[PDB]
């Protein structure tokens, strides 16, 4: 569950 | 066994040695000591450098010494931990690619009720019973199968498993532990790369349209719950609740559940494609567009219904002609888009630029991807010629060469080295502490 993780 | 092979061999698999212990060393170490890398993700990447450490510091060296002289000299019961010790290890790394598989799996399919419980305190509980099972499955019959039996049959000197008598037992064996899991693994990833664009359908619609497990009432004061899922346009609010109970199955008394309203929605949004493509408006440009313009427009009809959303003629027109701009420009002069700005705005976007820019960034995401593809390859192949030997060896008797059988079982060892080399060094934070812990500089 990454997707949320900032650039 | 020569002098010169005898260096040469020990040298190199030394090395390898002392990468693995190091690499996987520093990812426990920079897990402990950088709070940045404790999430739930990382569990699971310290559990995989707990089997890939064991496997470096003990079992490449142990196993590498003991084929360089020939035979072995620390006797029976040393023979039986080592193998044990190994065994253990190797079924726990398996075990932890499918916890990691099957985690990955649960977080885009069910984007909404799984990401909920995946706690700290659940992902500790099944890494913990991988482990369990790995032990288990392996320690028991590896250590006292010889006194069950009631003779130790492997020779002085010598150091193998007992029970793996016949190729066939082996073989099977391979299968439960070895094949089973290679395909259940492979038919995930190939899920995944096949439920990522409906997953962000579904997060693009959570963020438009919002999330309330408790019945509300909507812009023009009908009662809707979940996702956006209007139950009925009657002023009754046990008339909603009605249809509620209907619509899942149960007494909801309001009140749904997260998976709930991930049923409610994949209902809905089937059913906006469904009848998109019933439409003899809306079907030559939704089949002209891309994955992406096409959940801006399921948004649309999502928001609006079909009659509604077909009447935007002329920008579904220059839809279809991927004249982007002006479409934006266009959908700029509408109702819709004076009622509902902000939500407009980011449908429009998605529209103009083909990405989900105006949602979310998957960069990182798709690193993410890039890293476990890396490592499970790496454990397809470095593990696959052993297996494949085992299922020759049943066949035929004798024909693979003892050569092949050390070169082969040496080989599983490599993706010990291989698995932090993938997430650390191209992975920032574990990069960054990695350097100042190397550099014996880190306070905080
Ligand atoms: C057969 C024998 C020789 C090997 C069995 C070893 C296990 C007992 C180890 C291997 C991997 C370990 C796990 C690897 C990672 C974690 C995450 C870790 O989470 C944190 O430390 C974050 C919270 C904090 O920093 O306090 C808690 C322990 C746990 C479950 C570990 C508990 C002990 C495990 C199951
Ligand atoms: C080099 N190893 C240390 C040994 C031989 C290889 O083992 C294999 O790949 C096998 O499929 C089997 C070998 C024999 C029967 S089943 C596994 C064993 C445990 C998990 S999967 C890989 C690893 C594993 O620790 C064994």
């Amino acid at each position: 569950d990454y997707k949320d993780d900032d650039d | 066994k020569g002098p010169w092979q005898v260096a040469f061999i020990g040298i190199t698999t030394g090395l390898l040695s002392l990468a693995t212990v190091t690499g996987n060393l520093l990812v426990l170490i920079s897990f402990k000591v950088n709070t940045e890398l404790k999430t739930v993700n990382n569990y699971f990447l310290l559990s995989l450098a707990c089997a890939d450490l064991i496997i470096g510091t003990f079992s490449m060296n142990l196993y590498t010494t003991y084929l360089l002289m020939g035979h072995w000299a620390l006797g029976t019961l040393a023979c039986d931990l080592w193998l044990a010790l190994d065994y253990v290890a190797s079924q726990a790394s398996v075990m932890n690619l499918l916890l990691i598989s099957f985690d990955r799996y649960f977080s885009v399919t069910r984007p909404l009720s799984y990401r909920a419980k995946r706690t700290p305190r659940r992902a500790a509980l099944m890494i913990g019973l991988a482990w369990l099972v790995s032990f288990v499955l392996w320690a028991p019959a590896i250590l006292f199968w010889q006194y069950l039996v009631g003779e130790r049959t492997v020779l002085a000197g010598q150091c193998y498993i007992q029970f793996l008598s016949q190729p066939i037992i082996t073989f099977g064996t391979a299968m439960a532990a070895f094949y089973l899991p290679v395909t259940v693994m492979c038919t995930l990833y190939w899920r995944i790369y096949r439920e990522t664009e409906n997953r962000n359908i579904f997060e693009m619609l959570r963020i438009d349209e919002g999330l309330r497990l408790k019945i509300y009432k909507d812009t023009e004061g009908y009662y809707t719950i979940g996702i956006g899922h209007l139950l009925t346009k009657s002023p009754s609010l046990n008339a909603a609740k009605s249809e509620l109970d209907k619509a899942i199955g149960r007494n909801t008394n309001g009140v749904i559940t997260k998976d709930e309203a991930e049923k409610l929605f994949n209902q809905d949004v089937d059913a906006a494609v469904r009848g998109i493509l019933r439409n003899a408006k809306l079907k030559p440009v939704y089949d002209s567009l891309d994955a992406v313009r096409r959940a801006a427009l399921i948004n649309m009809v999502f928001q609006m219904g079909e009659t509604g959303v077909a009447g935007f003629t002329n920008s579904l027109r220059m839809l279809q002609q991927k004249r982007w701009d002006e479409a934006a420009v266009n959908l700029a002069k509408s109702r819709w888009y004076n009622q509902t700005p902000n939500r407009a705005k980011r449908v429009i976007t998605t529209f103009r630029t083909g990405t989900w820019d105006a949602y979310f960034s998957l960069v990182k995401e798709k690193k993410a991807a890039r890293t476990l593809s890396a490592i499970l390859l790496a454990f397809i192949l470095t593990w696959t010629p052993y297996n494949i030997m085992v299922l020759v060896s049943t066949f035929c008797k004798d024909c693979v060469p003892e050569t092949l059988w050390e070169l082969g079982y040496w080989l599983c060892y490599v993706n010990s080295t291989i698995n932090p080399m993938c997430y650390a060094l191209c992975n920032k934070a574990f990069r960054d502490t990695f350097r100042l812990l190397l550099l014996c500089r880190w306070d905080k």
